[PDB]
RNA sequence: GCUUGAGUCUCGUAGAGGGGGGUAGAAUUCCAGGUGUAGCGGUGAAAUGCGUAGAGAUCUGGAGGAAUACCGGUGGCGAAGGCGGCCCCCUGGACGAAGACUGACGCUCAGGUGCGAAAGCGUGGGGAGCAAACAGGAUUAGAUACCCUGGUAGUCCACGCCGUAAACGAUGUCGACUUGGAGGUUGUGCCCUUGAGGCGUGGCUUCCGGAGCUAACGCGUUAAGUCGACCGCCUGGGGAGUACGGCCGCAAGGUUAAAACUCAAAUGAAUUGACGGGGGCCCGCACAAGCGGUGGAGCAUGUGGUUUAAUUCGAUGCAACGCGA
RNA sequence: AAAGGAGGUAUUCAUGUU
């Protein structure tokens, strides 16, 4: 409802799923939408357009807010990472900022074991 | 190629000089090959402990993330 | 990997841009080798095997190019 | 094939007006080689489609096979080990070949009695936007906007 | 007696060599809180699991443990195992220059002594992540597995024990000699460094290759080449690194180490094929794009089977079944 | 991430600006 005209667009593209989520520039979230709630189920769940459409969904979500001016976070190695930006761009935001947040350990925890499939 | 070290003879890589170190860090902070630089493996050794050190005292950023 | 929109800039140059910078950072690189934890000997392994198969094929090159095609 | 890029056939133009794609809609229409008796039906049909629709009997077929004219189709890739539901787009040589096609079928398997008779109600119908064609490309339009996910492969 | 082997001293060099003690940031987890709402998670596809007591996501703050991205290199160091953020303290070895010094002080080594990855054991801590066992969900004909969600010992620390590895260069230590080339790394001398250069001289290190050697594969001045010193080991395959005994060990077990019996091979390298759920290249109605069929019905015909006194015999993946006929 | 094409065995290649 009170219009601040910019937003932050988190961006956590995992392999299995995307999820958008516009939040204010201090970091209170505003709305978010996933590819689960897009419809897509597992193969088509993981796939580029499903992030596209789960992005418009999040825009058409904090269309309330009134939001002009948009920087964008993009985190993790999603399968679109991409076409989230485009459907937001499509969408009619001022992309402002496309940054990089993918959190890299300086060899920190021990990753889970190698599959043999 | 061009070394530019042994161009000047320099003795030791100093970690309070930051311009240079500036121009052997890459934009995300971390210390660019020495292929790509064609530095001298001992001085490549020597400008890295130097990045290390300036990156403790905070001189250097360690990457560019939200710090 | 940070990208702010250049004044006047069309939004799918920043975006290629964009991709350029993340490819010359080698982010993907990182966390699909960092996924799962590879042994040291696997490691170990898989990389000087790897250096040396480049060594010989760059004296492949380097010694065939010595010879009649046609 | 695999090493073969063998030069079209010669096809003759149509003797009443001239048309290849009236000459490919013959061919098409016609079963068991009675060219003579595909024909007849065609020309008959146009005619009524003329006579009820408009002015021009080639206005009213190109009409109506520009209203069943397919843009997009699906094809089957297997590329990941898996096969892949995929849309394409659909060259302007197949384009009419497919309509023609499918708008035959349709006149077969209407109920009016005369193979003419189903041949003008089809057309007039592709015409209009409510025919069997239609219906069956604009449901393969619906498959390829479902498989769009696929857009780039 | 001597100074060439060996060792000492003077000055420097590089190093993830070792022990101890601090510290830094990223990241994971958890806790507290704000925003916010119905999915999250996971797979080839799912479910178990988690979420309206509000998850996942996002911001702030806090706690804790472990490990040190980039640099990073067929790079370095160490007798071997092995060693990787930065800083300090203690400490070992190697190499170069020029000299000076001692004067064979050397090499090897059975027993013996020490060091010795990982797993394991004892005592006491610590415990983020990961993860044998175990639990559950799948898969499957079965699945005591591979896949998924959890998850204890352990992985970490301190002090002890174990003492084995494909502990591998599958190459015992030391010394001498014998054509070359391209590199890397670390010293150092000279030439105008004619600026990043040119010519030497050491140490360590990777590849290619000559003679020579080798069963061949290949090794090839870092020899598997020609020789010299000492030591360890082998004597067909299984039985068997097993039994017994001895020694060591808290235990697990380790070490030393047979015999009966049984077979006539077991093996090494290389060659020609065939095959591969290896790689690349190419073709055929092989697929794909189409058209028309068969498989449903009735009838013709052949085969199987069954029946019969006989239902004459043969053909029976493709390549027999309107076949000999 | 895959495919096609080119260069290199890849680098000094004025800075500036960006
Ligand atoms: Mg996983
Ligand atoms: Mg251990
Ligand atoms: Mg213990
Ligand atoms: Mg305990
Ligand atoms: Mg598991
Ligand atoms: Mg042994
Ligand atoms: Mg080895
Ligand atoms: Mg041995
Ligand atoms: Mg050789
Ligand atoms: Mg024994
Ligand atoms: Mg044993
Ligand atoms: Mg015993
Ligand atoms: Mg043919
Ligand atoms: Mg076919
Ligand atoms: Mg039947
Ligand atoms: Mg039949
Ligand atoms: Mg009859
Ligand atoms: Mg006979
Ligand atoms: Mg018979
Ligand atoms: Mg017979
Ligand atoms: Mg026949």
């Amino acid at each position: 409802r009170k219009q601040v005209s910019d937003g932050v667009a988190h961006i956590h593209a995992s392999f299995n799923n995307t999820i958008v989520t516009i939040t204010d520039r201090q970091g209170n979230a505003l709305g978010w939408a996933t590819a689960g709630g897009s419809g897509f189920r597992g193969s088509r769940k993981s796939t580029p357009f499903a992030a596209q459409v789960a992005a418009e969904r999040c825009a058409d979500a904090v269309k309330e807010y009134g939001i002009k001016n948009l920087e964008v976070m993009v985190k993790g190695p999603g399968p679109g990472r991409e076409s989230t930006i485009r459907a937001l761009n499509a969408a009619g935001f001022r992309i402002t900022n496309i940054t990089d947040v993918t959190p890299i350990p300086h060899n920190g925890c021990r990753p889970p074991k190698k599959r043999r499939v | 190629k061009f070394c530019r070290f042994t161009a000047e003879g320099v003795q030791e890589i100093d970690y309070k000089d930051i311009a240079t170190l500036k121009n052997y860090i890459t934009e995300s902070g971390k210390i660019v090959p020495s292929r790509i630089t064609g530095t001298r493996a001992k001085y490549q050794r020597q400008l890295a402990r130097a990045i290390k050190r300036a990156r403790y005292l905070s001189l250097l950023p360690y990457t560019d993330r939200h710090q | 990997p940070v990208i702010k929109v250049r004044e006047n800039e069309p939004f799918d140059v920043a975006l290629r841009r964009f991709k350029r910078s993340c490819e010359k950072a080698g982010v993907l690189a990182e966390v699909r080798r960092r996924e799962f934890y590879e042994k040291p000997t696997t490691e170990r392994k898989r990389a000087k095997a790897s250096a040396v198969k480049r060594h010989a094929k760059k004296l492949a090159r380097e010694n065939a190019r010595r010879t009649r095609l046609y | 094939p695999r090493r073969r890029v063998i030069g079209q056939r010669k096809i003759l133009p149509d003797p009443k007006f001239g048309s290849e794609l009236l000459a490919k809609f013959v061919n098409i229409l016609m079963v068991d080689g009675k060219k003579s008796t595909a024909e007849s039906i065609v020309y008959s049909a146009l005619e009524t489609l003329a006579q009820r629709s408009g002015k021009s009997e080639l206005e009213a077929f190109e009409v109506a096979l520009e209203n069943v004219r397919p843009t997009v189709e699906v094809k089957s890739r297997r590329v990941g080990g898996s096969t892949y539901q995929v849309p394409v787009e659909v060259r302007p040589v197949r384009r009419n070949a497919l309509a023609m096609r499918w708008i035959v079928e349709a006149a077969r398997k209407r109920g009016d009695k005369s193979m003419a008779l189903r041949l003008a109600n089809e057309l007039s119908d592709a015409a209009e936007n409510k025919g069997t064609a239609v219906k069956k490309r604009e449901d393969v339009h619906r498959m390829a906007e479902a498989n769009k996910a696929f857009a780039h492969y």
